[PDB]
């Protein structure tokens, strides 16, 4: 049986597993391709990702505009 | 020391900002708190100081302003 102390101890411990690496919101993942047209500071974002990734920010400006 | 012109986020150039604030780490908060103020003004309500763009962001305005020397900071 998983004890109270068994929550804390181990590689699957609270201290280790469920505090050092978490899932995050306002975040995407995709496959990278080259973008040699882009300036160093620029990066190319897939529009179908971008749309969802900035959904509230674009919603804000979409309510700001009529 | 010519770069022709900056574009997007790399405007204004960082080396000309590092002169203004003590360090990049200061400059961050320098710009950020000012930006939070500029954000608040639309809704501490002082700014925007420099003539802003039509659809411009507070960070851009703040980072533009520090370069112009319209602001002063106190290190805690």
């Amino acid at each position: 049986l998983k004890s109270l102390s068994d929550l804390l101890k181990g590689k699957q411990g609270r201290f280790r597993q469920n505090l050092l690496g978490k899932r995050v919101d306002y975040s995407g993942r995709s496959v990278i391709v080259v973008g040699p047209q882009l300036k160093l500071h620029q990066c190319g974002l897939p529009k179908l990702m971008a749309l969802e990734l900035f959904k509230p920010f674009v919603m804000k400006r979409l309510v700001d505009l009529n | 020391s010519a770069y022709d012109t900056p574009l997007g986020i790399t405007n204004p150039p960082i080396d000309e900002l590092l002169s203004r604030a003590s360090s990049k780490y200061a400059l961050v908060i320098y710009a950020a708190k000012r930006a939070r103020q500029i954000n608040d003004y639309y809704n501490e309500y002082v700014g925007p100081l420099v003539e802003p763009g039509l659809q411009e962001k507070p960070l851009s305005i703040a980072l533009r302003e520090i370069h112009g020397d319209l602001l002063e900071h106190t290190e805690g």
